[PDB]
RNA sequence: AGCCAGGAUGUUGGCUUAGAAGCAGCCAUCAUUUAAAGAAAGCGUAAUAGCUCACUGGUCGAGUCGGCCUGCGCGGAAGA
């Protein structure tokens, strides 16, 4: 395994293929063509599912393209259609948004340890149950 | 909350000032059908005191002559802007 | 402006503050801005200390004016002669003796209080200092 | 730094797990990152839960204190940084070469991997183990 | 710099130093922030 | 206070789909792995990246950051 080279994490919706808007420049600032975010960036999200943000190890060689490996989708865009309001954040201590319970967030939790650090399942359980509690929905355990 | 104090002699305006001029302060004990005692006592200790919540409630054993009396804070006098006390009364 | 609504008299007495305050301990909030000075604050810089503590605690929190003017304070105007009347009432003040409590405040930290009666504190001629409210 | 018996908690439980333990393994980010941080301390989480304790405290006289009375050897460990990974379950377990094969794995060093104490032996990258 | 009567240390990297009896507030960040006297 | 060190994988997190990505504004202010890490005090970005500081480690190893109460001083302080 190499040391940091030129890896970046960075890129909008996988359903939105060759970001220029929204990215453009920063995934070819480097040597990389603006080409490659586009066929071989919508190979690997075509399985999962579109209209979701993913990310990808972007490790630039003086070849031509890259080795890569993806990892998962982060939090909260995951509690959208999992929590329910799309507006996640507003007012929390001084106006509660929503709320979450545990035996969601614990189910939803263990889908991604292929990705996430931890012990035991109950481990990371309280850590992607606590994503929902920074969302104004104060855990309902 | 045990403090030592010594019996005053000198009382009135002359003598309080006098008394408050040298890092000392007047004070009284009164209660019950014995008679009130004047006490002056220091004032760097008491100011360190009152700090504490306790003060103002609890019991506090004052030293008199050997005698240790058994009283309450009931009334105090600041000095009004310099953060320092001019006068407690305590109460048996 | 803080002004009384209706008096008995128009023009007051010159007057001489002297004295120590009255309105000491901190009453009604839980901080306070106390005189150490003497003198007299107008309604213009109450009202400026007001606002300069008001927009740093934001909406938030409780703010109390301890002091009031109710002493018209006359002058004369320029180009004239002494004598042929008394002035005529130009603005009004408050005498401020040493100890007076000010302004009080309740509904905020103590960090973020000191750093608003600061700001009032440099719009005031009276030196000034924080209190804190002591239970008895 | 809070009192002298907040201070001897901290030592008088890492003596305690000296004597139900057995292996141990020096630790030396001098210039790792957190990345690495859950690998060498998320191996310990994958063994079973918070109980390896890894107690990065070798100052000379600190966990050096411990040492009169648990484990002598570890005094000379003293210089340079040192962290007596204090294992549990298994006598003799994998938590031993995890520190040296993590170093390879983006950590620049760790602390020229010398050991601690098993037969009492120095810098010896060890496979033989128990699995 | 600034001669202001009432110097103070506006950021971090600010420092106060007394040379030939005179306040100044020295800075390495912003040299807008050297200010003497007061 | 100094010195080679560490100071996260999802957080492109929902949000008004133009972005707020630890740090415009919203508020929450996770919990794991654990020596430690706030989902962050500051710098730097269209936003990232990145660099610092909180903290935690190991070295050299002893007294030290801060607030009132005050005694004297210092600046503020330019005219024929
Ligand atoms: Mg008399
Ligand atoms: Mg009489
Ligand atoms: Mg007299
Ligand atoms: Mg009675
Ligand atoms: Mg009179
Ligand atoms: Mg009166
Ligand atoms: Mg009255
Ligand atoms: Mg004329
Ligand atoms: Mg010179
Ligand atoms: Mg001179
Ligand atoms: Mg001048
Ligand atoms: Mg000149
Ligand atoms: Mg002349």
């Amino acid at each position: 395994a190499k040391k940091v080279q030129a890896y970046v994490k960075l890129q909008v919706a996988a359903g939105m293929a060759n970001p220029s808007p929204p990215v453009g420049p920063a995934l070819g600032q480097q040597g990389v063509n603006i080409m490659e975010f586009c066929k071989a960036f919508n190979a690997k999200t075509d399985s999962i599912e579109k209209g979701l943000p993913i990310p990808v190890v972007i490790t630039v060689y003086a070849d031509r393209s890259f080795t890569f490996v993806t990892k998962t989708p982060p939090a909260a865009v995951l509690l959208k259609k999992a929590a329910g309001i799309k507006s996640g954040s507003g007012k929390p201590n001084k106006d509660k948004v929503g709320k979450i319970s545990r035996a969601q967030l614990q189910e939803i939790a263990q889908t991604k340890a292929a990705d996430m650090t931890g012990a035991d399942i109950e481990a990371m359980t309280r850590s992607i149950e606590g994503t929902a509690r920074s969302m104004g929905l104060v855990v309902e355990d | 909350f045990t403090i030592n104090a010594e019996v005053r002699k000198e009382q009135g305006k002359g003598a309080s000032r006098r008394l408050r001029a040298a890092n000392k302060f007047p004070a009284i004990i009164y209660g019950g059908k014995e008679a009130p005692l004047a006490i002056e006592l220091d004032h760097d200790k008491v100011m360190n005191m009152q700090a504490k919540a306790e003060f103002y409630s609890e019991v506090l054993t004052i030293v008199v002559d050997g005698k240790e009396i058994k009283v309450k804070a009931q009334d105090v006098q600041r000095h009004p802007y310099k953060p320092k006390l001019q006068h407690i009364d305590f109460v048996r | 402006m803080l002004q009384p609504k209706r008096t008995k008299f128009r023009k007051m007495h010159k007057g001489r503050n002297r004295g120590l305050a009255q309105g000491t301990d901190v009453s009604f909030g839980s901080f306070g801005l106390k005189a150490v000075g003497r003198g007299r604050l107008t309604a213009r810089q109450i009202e400026a200390a007001r606002r300069a503590m008001t927009r740093a605690v934001k909406r938030q929190g409780k703010i109390w004016i301890r002091v009031f003017p109710d002493k018209p304070i006359t002058e004369k105007p320029l180009a004239v002669r002494m004598g042929k009347g008394k002035g005529n009432v130009e603005y009004w003040v408050a005498l401020i003796q040493p100890g007076k409590v000010l302004y009080e405040m309740d509904g905020v930290p103590e960090e973020l209080a000191r750093e608003a009666f600061k700001l009032a504190a440099a719009k005031l001629p009276i030196k000034t200092t924080f209190v804190t409210k002591t239970v008895m | 730094m809070a009192l002298n018996l907040q201070d001897k908690q901290a030592i008088v439980a890492e003596v305690s797990e000296v004597a139900k333990g057995a292996l141990s393994a020096v630790v030396a980010d001098s210039r790792g990152v957190t990345v690495d941080k859950m690998t060498e301390l998320r191996k310990a989480g994958r063994e079973a839960g918070v109980y390896m304790r890894v107690v990065r405290n070798t100052l000379l006289r600190r966990a050096v204190e411990g040492t009169p009375f648990e484990c002598l050897k570890d005094a000379f460990v003293g210089p340079t940084l040192i962290a007596y990974s204090m294992e549990h379950p298994g006598a003799a377990a994998r938590l031993f070469k995890e520190f040296a094969k993590a170093n390879a794995k983006f950590e620049v060093k760790a602390a020229a991997f010398e050991g601690e104490l098993i037969p009492a032996s120095q810098i010896d990258r060890l496979a033989t183990l128990p699995t | 710099m600034k001669v202001r009567a009432s110097v103070k240390k506006l950021c971090r990297n600010c420092k106060i130093v007394k040379r030939d009896g005179v306040i100044r507030v020295i800075c390495s960040a912003e040299p807008k922030h050297k200010q003497r006297q007061g």
